[PDB]
């Protein structure tokens, strides 16, 4: 319903980045965090990750 | 480091002053990155005092 929920998440596709330590060391993982705002005045978290869910 | 750092004649104004020190620095060998120098927001600064 709506190009909201559709996504463009058809045309863009997850992707990798460096961690500072991925454990045991640095590594090259999806996982890698981009930017993280904490702006609202509630708590909530608004993290950026390099990969798509 | 000051409040007003970042400025914007108008909201949708696509056009801005910045001056935030920003320093580009050697990268790591082995490390694809790009390290920078910048000066803390000076928005929360001023937040917080």
């Amino acid at each position: 319903s709506t190009e909201e929920l559709f996504n463009e998440y058809k045309l863009t596709r997850p992707y990798m980045a460096r961690c500072i330590r991925c454990a045991v060391g640095s590594c090259h993982s999806p996982i890698a965090i981009e930017a993280v705002k904490s702006d609202g005045h509630d708590g909530y978290v608004r993290l950026q990750t390099s990969s798509q869910y | 480091g000051a409040f007003g750092d970042i400025q914007s004649r108008t909201v949708s104004s696509s056009d801005l002053y910045a001056n935030t020190n920003l320093v580009l620095q050697r990268p790591k060998a082995g490390a694809i990155h790009v390290p920078y120098t910048q000066a803390p927001s000076g928005f929360e600064q001023w937040k917080k005092d």
